[PDB]
């Protein structure tokens, strides 16, 4: 009799009946409320008093009828499951919530864990409505960090919608600290998962992590990952970012550990930049993983070979440096002959 | 027509995002005999694949082998 | 080789237009320029139309001019030529002053234009001795480099940046990069994004294009503003940077000034209490003031005591009798 009633005004004081009736099989209430709710789910988000959000106002003002009204949610989430994403907008969104994050929670422990829930409504809500789903991020990264920040399938999720727009606004969140993605003892993992993601999703995968405060040498063992036919929007903003670096001996010795091919300009690239720029830091790293592999040498010295040919065509000393003279007389007599004769110009 | 169709479906490629329904909407458009449609199928794959947007391409050859089977039939 | 013997007699004999239309009719074939991977380049340019220009390596020009007006492919062809034979460019400039218009800028650019429309790979393989052997008409403006920015993917990227930051390509100089930005801002979102990875590549200072803050609207272009947030992230910020951060006027949605100054004060504080302090008391007064009362309430989420810093404090402290009525309670919570 209460639903077959079922203006907006006359409806949620209805539902609010609805609701105190509860309170003293609530499935096929749920299948009702399922189909007398459609149309409804349809955008969400304006340029709040809608009946099914009174269940979520009477939670969050709400012992037992807690559970019981969980148990109601319940039911409609497993006939509905847009419902999830309309929960935590309505967090977001209503006065009735504040500081009430934690409904979300119990609500998703009520459900027929959290971590699960709310992957699922962040895709649901990706699929559905991509600005709920820009305009959520930073509560969900910011309330639920231990679901999210180790989480390859959220970033994907959000970049693989976002434009330039949205990206900005993400960034714009992350430098506000307003919004964290990454955390270091998770990231590299992240951006090795990214590696296999469309080109727009890497790039934004990349601008993102740049707005952190992360240092690149946390990531600096994916070089080990990057192939150059495959992966060339990682290799591009990875190395216009090396470009910035004080190299250490672990970032030289993960670019030199790049295998050599002649098409590959990554290695001489970066290299070229950091002894122009750290003539003597690189000189040192280079001896020093030079002694140390006495990565191969062969593999070293091919690179080596390259950047000499390639810093001819400007006026340099690079290569005029005692440490590097050093380190290639200490190891000429560990190549074969025929190494000995492939760089024998680098040998002089 | 076809060309300017082109230049439209090769702006809407290279933008980030999933909003494929342009896209749709100014392939319906494509005019010609149905291997000049193949065709354009074929050079807006490759531009897609160029992108690496793997599922628009599994919809664009369903549109591809729908139009190989009704060419023929005809 | 037999046709290539041919035409060694059919250009050696010497109205050759309706002899062009023939060669056009007859070199219809060859019109991928490229092969698959040295010796590759020199079978490559051992086909028949290409012994015209190695024996021009005047009326043999004409032929050319008249082949040229025929068939337009014929430019880049030459170019390619010009880069795969070891049999530079000169005679390309004679080939251009032979056309209508006979502007060698022009006729590069058409010639550029028609084999990115012909074919990418092509393009960006001759890019660099293109931008090498005629920078004074490619460096000018971004004609060009929207051509390429239109049609590259991210491997052509990836090799346009490491042909740059190798010393073998200049897309950018000094005195024009900022007007070829400003008028990127026109084009499309990958188009910018790539020409702001090209000009990162070049290694160009920040500070000759920070200028461009004044023409960046927040929802108009998103690409740029982001790069560029994302690099003055990590600059040492130089007062000029500062002044057109503050420079730009408050929006309620616009979150690039708030960022980058909070990035800036919570690692160098003291640096930039002193540059905002020389510029309160040298762009508008309210506007720092807004800027830093934007500032003032984005700091609550943090605990950084960036207002407590003695300059910061004395700058508003002296600058507060300049304001009117309306602006002191305007900026009443930051003054106080």
């Amino acid at each position: 009799v209460l639903q077959l009633q079922k203006e907006a005004q006359c409806e949620v004081m209805q539902e609010i009946v609805d609701q105190v009736l509860e309170e003293d099989q609530l499935s096929v209430l749920a299948s009702c409320l399922q189909e007398l709710f459609k149309a409804h789910f349809r955008e969400v988000l304006p340029e709040v008093g809608k009946p099914l959000y009174l269940i979520f106002r009477n939670l969050c003002q709400m012992n037992s009828s807690f559970s019981l009204l969980l148990d109601l949610l319940s039911e409609l989430y497993q006939k509905q499951p847009k419902i999830g994403y309309h929960l935590l907008y309505y967090l977001r969104a209503s006065k009735a919530a504040a500081g009430k994050m934690n409904l979300y929670e119990s609500f998703a422990q009520a459900t027929q864990d959290l971590h699960t829930c709310l992957m699922m409504d962040m895709k649901a809500c990706q699929e559905d409505d991509v600005r709920l789903l820009c305009h959520l991020t930073p509560s969900i990264y910011t309330e639920f960090p231990d679901e999210t920040l180790r989480s390859g399938e959220l970033l994907n999720m959000i970049v693989a919608v976002i434009d330039s727009a949205q990206l900005q606004e993400l960034v714009c969140h992350v430098m506000m600290g307003n919004l964290v993605m990454f955390r270091k003892d998770s990231v590299l993992n992240i951006l090795i998962q990214s590696l296999d993601w469309e080109t727009f999703e890497q790039y934004c995968a990349w601008q993102l992590f740049l707005a952190h405060n992360i240092p690149l040498e946390t990531i600096i063992p994916i070089l080990q990952h990057l192939k150059y036919k495959e992966h060339p929007e990682a290799l591009s903003c990875l190395l216009l970012q090396l470009r910035r670096e004080k190299p250490s001996e672990e970032m030289v010795k993960m670019v030199l550990s790049r295998p050599c091919h002649p098409d590959d300009q990554f290695t001489t690239s970066i290299l070229r930049h950091w002894c122009m720029k750290h003539d003597e830091l690189l000189a040192e790293h280079i001896k020093s993983l030079l002694i140390k592999n006495n990565l191969t040498l062969e593999q070293i010295l091919e690179h080596l070979d390259n950047l000499r040919l390639n810093l001819t065509n400007t006026k340099q000393n690079f290569f005029s440096q005692t440490p590097i003279l050093q380190a290639l007389q200490h190891v000429q007599a560990s190549c074969d002959e025929a190494h000995k004769m492939k760089f024998s110009d680098l040998f002089s | 027509v076809n060309t300017e169709l082109k230049a439209q479906i090769m702006k809407e490629i290279r933008k980030p995002g999933r909003k494929y329904e342009r896209i749709f909407t100014l392939l319906k458009h494509v005019q010609g005999s149905l291997q000049t449609r193949l065709i354009f199928l074929q050079n807006v794959i490759k531009e897609a694949s160029r992108f690496k947007k793997r599922m628009l391409i599994e919809q664009l050859e369903n549109f591809l082998d729908e139009i190989h089977r009704r060419a023929n039939q005809i």
